[PDB]
């Protein structure tokens, strides 16, 4: 129900913390990838008290390798499978895209979109790191999607970190094959 | 990019939002606590017309107070003669505006007559006056912190 | 501030003075020995109309040669498509102008009818042509050292 | 000179060429492989009208597709509300345009009547829409590499 | 047949144009990949009139997100399957590589190589796309490859000398796979 | 890198390709309008031998004016004593060249006779003279736009 | 029928080459003037093979004094008397002026104007050196002049070295006394 | 221009004056107080052959120590393998030299025999050793202040 983020400046140090955080709290490994160049991104999920403990363990054990840390509390549980992978969408429906500037604001946008509408949060992508360009993809009825993008645009522009918002009813076969897949 | 260019782009994007009747796009140009003070000014006056406060009051004042474009009609808010003074982290923009009504003539089913050759429609000016903007600096660029609109034609509602 | 911005502000303030019929404000924009050469240009011509020399001849050519705004009427000298080239301590500004007549309809004593909703008045173009300005540098900013006005409609007096 | 000023001068000189009907002057503003895509846009559409490719197709599309000015008539392509974004060696310019018809009244042989005092002629808007320009850098300054023209009135031929 | 390339500075805007351009004319979508630091690459192919119209719709609908747009006219239809695909269905004995400095030159150099002889273009790879040093792989005999490699070097060298050229008469099964990979 | 080093590398690539008998790498060093003027210099005279003009004449010259080496044959174009003078975007290179023929002896049966040391073959000078290059800057270094080859020995055709 | 140009950085070296080039090929001295400051301009005319030889002789004998060289091949023979001096025009007629940026592009413009129209190439002037402002003057019928200026504007703008083009039918007595004379 | 290239240009102009037998151009490369020490070092040591001191002594040396070529005769002083150490305004260049003799064969009757290719003459090396120069800094350029010439072969003039 909460997400903790750790950005390390050493790949070996990141794999060390991933073993230390998983063996100190009941947390789940959402993502664990190497952000170019020479950086490591570690995101966990689960209960807030288990996340604050996991972040605290890795925060001191990081030494000088820590670059940034952030804990996102109280998110809907359906946002977790959207970060670690894809949520399979059977129906075509409509698609909305919300591109933000920080992965913290992207998850907070994906939370208020899920908690406020009956859309299917497809995926939450992040090319760079915690401060790189991110975008969330939702699928559902044109009314559900247009409201999910409206609320997700507020939680991004409120911080001032909204890049662009888009709603695409009836996506072309070449585009729905790429946003959802 | 240059500061004067960014400020004039705020005014240009206000025109695109005014003609498209896009309340989301226009309210994004203003600060969260901006204030639009539409003033009547026929005869060098300053009688108030409508005063809006905040983005929320601005968004609703686009769905209302502004006739929804219907059928094959559009507008062009001709912004003319811009004067801009920048004072560090703040600036003031002054411009003249004229709103033109655009009505598209119906295309005949069988096609246009062979004799006609120019653009087929009607264009007529409706409103005129002056915009005066007070802009403050923002990490992105510039936003509108205050605006007054002087109408030189009697506005009715 | 930028040089091109200051020069365009001279042209914008010339429009405000032209519509307000303010001779003190307009003559302040020119050098003490400036020369306005109004030329007729219907048909690619250059037949002279009126040549003014100095601020004094410019001030008096605002009280006359320019109809005093009366009742509830105004103008908007729409300056369009500015082209500006700067050559050190001198610059040349070229623009197109259209003058619009603004007439305000009388507001009924009991009030506007309930059916009317838009701006109530008349707006009609009158004059059109091109302004060409030659500006020199001044400790404050820029002033107009020479100007020619090409009217593309036959001017009568 | 400033980059934004040079780019706006390309748009201003396009207006002078559009009103003078000068195909040599207008084609010089475009890259040798530029593409003008005139699109109809009454009702938020994008139905194609005429697509030109290269300077040669642009020159011939000025002798045709554009009524030759006759007698004592002229035009004023009022370019309004320019928005410009520069991205290094490339830039995008977006503006609104209105074309005004200018017709000069015949001067009487004996002279104008003593009662008349204003400019004697007719000015009427004809066309309206938006220009969108994509410019690339050139050793001299900027040239137009691509342009789309959205007409908001139904164009007939 | 022509090629239309579009570069956007935001992913959400790119996938919105990728749908708006596919609904504006009868065009085939070639490449729609993401490039760091968060830009997008839209390449289309088809008739010249449909491509320019697609680029036209994609140009106005791009706003400030547009970074680069270019239309490459009069391209042999055999060049389109090389992009977003492979010509490995034909024979073997792949010979010749040409590495330009931009993709616009790599497509122009690939078209001049088809007009030179019967040498078959296996693929036209890429990296940074418009600015990347995209290369072209050829399959043919030594007599016809050297002329095809030369005209591609002169095509690139007409504006900026290509990175390097090669011959490779006999493809050791190691290098052959990588070229057709 | 140094401009003097790039020009010397162009001369080195000329000699490396002069022995390889590569016409493609040869003409790649010249501008598309480069002209080579080979002339006899026995006794300080300057009678013309060959006047090549353009890359086409240069490529064909490598096909005809020089013969490819035989089996176990090679050559070395020893260039020495260079004088460089760079004037902005242009430069001039003057150097002394001398061509040596190289022939290799076949290995008899299995190997050389027992007690054989050193190399086995012939190295004989054949040509000698002075090169003179005129180079122009390109976005990727320098190219040859004019070359004058003087031979201190008569050439046989 | 061809023109060779030599720009020297020493007046004494230029007078040395003028004697060496005239005594090594059958070339004609078109111009030989001192361009300010401390520079010398040497232009020759005649057959192409005689020009390439003359330029080659002066190119090596220039030493370090050479600043730039250029050979303009295949020009109409009537352009030669227009560079060394004036071509006497009896009739008033109309006058056209084509101002270019390089003397190479000015002669190439004056060539295509003569070869394409029946005008009388008056003079080809050059205030500075080979890269300084140049202008050609032609005289003839308004139809001949308007076409001669049109073609001469192409050969200048094609390189991108066109300054300004002008056609003056019925020149005032004070101006025809200056352009032609 | 780089100093190393200027130093190499002095050496390049030395070999050209040496082959051309130019006494005025030879001593022009030396300071009026320079001293040239020619010595023999077949196996080693420094057997003094000649110690010419003075700019005029260098001019006389060309007219005496080296014989003019003659009809269809020439030479090429191939200097190579240069090492340069600046270390202040007084640099030191050291390079290996090898003098070649060039004789040209007369064209028989009305041309060479049918099928003859290449150059026709004799090219044989005659001298070899090492040059050692010490150059100071003249106001514009560099000049030679001392030179040591070690011959690997005994001179018998």
């Amino acid at each position: 129900q909460a997400i903790g983020i750790l950005e390390l400046s050493s790949i070996a140090k990141g794999m060390e913390l991933g073993d230390a955080m998983l063996k100190a709290a009941n947390v789940d490994l959402l993502v664990s990838k190497t952000i170019s160049p020479g950086k490591f991104l570690l995101m966990l999920g689960g209960d807030l008290d288990d996340i604050i403990l996991a972040v605290a363990v890795g925060m001191e054990r990081a030494g000088d390798s820590l670059l940034d840390s952030e804990v996102i509390p109280d998110i809907h549980p359906s946002v977790l499978p959207a970060i670690s992978g894809l949520n399979s969408v059977d129906k075509r429906q409509a698609v909305g895209i919300v591109e933000t500037w920080s992965v913290a604001a992207c998850i907070k946008a994906a939370d208020r979109a899920v908690k406020g509408s009956n859309v299917t949060l497809v995926r939450v992508h992040m090319a760079f790191g915690i401060g790189g360009k991110c975008y969330m993809v939702v699928a559902g009825d044109v009314s559900d999607v247009n409201n999910a993008v409206t609320v997700a645009s507020e939680s991004a522009g409120e911080k001032g970190l909204l890049v662009y918002r888009s709603v695409i009813p009836r996506p072309h076969e070449a585009m729905w094959r790429q946003m959802v897949e | 990019m240059a500061d004067e260019t960014i400020i004039l782009n705020v005014l240009g994007q206000y025109t695109r939002a005014h003609d498209r009747r896009d309340p989301d796009a226009m309210a994004a140009l203003f600060a969260p606590d901006a204030s639009i003070v539409v003033l009547d000014a026929v005869g060098g006056a300053s009688k108030p017309i409508s005063v809006l406060h905040g983005r929320d009051a601005i968004r609703v004042a686009v769905r209302q107070m502004m006739a929804p474009h219907g059928y094959r009609a559009w507008s062009q808010n001709v912004v003319n003669a811009p004067v801009i003074h920048i004072h560090g982290d703040t600036a003031r923009l002054d411009a003249q505006f004229m709103v033109f009504s655009i009505l598209a003539a119906e295309v005949p089913d069988g096609g246009w007559p062979t004799g006609t050759f120019g653009a087929q429609g009607r264009i007529v000016p409706i409103e005129a006056g002056t915009y005066t903007l007070f802009l403050r600096t923002v990490p992105d660029g510039w936003v509108i912190a205050h605006m007054v609109i002087k109408h030189r034609l009697p506005m009715a509602f």
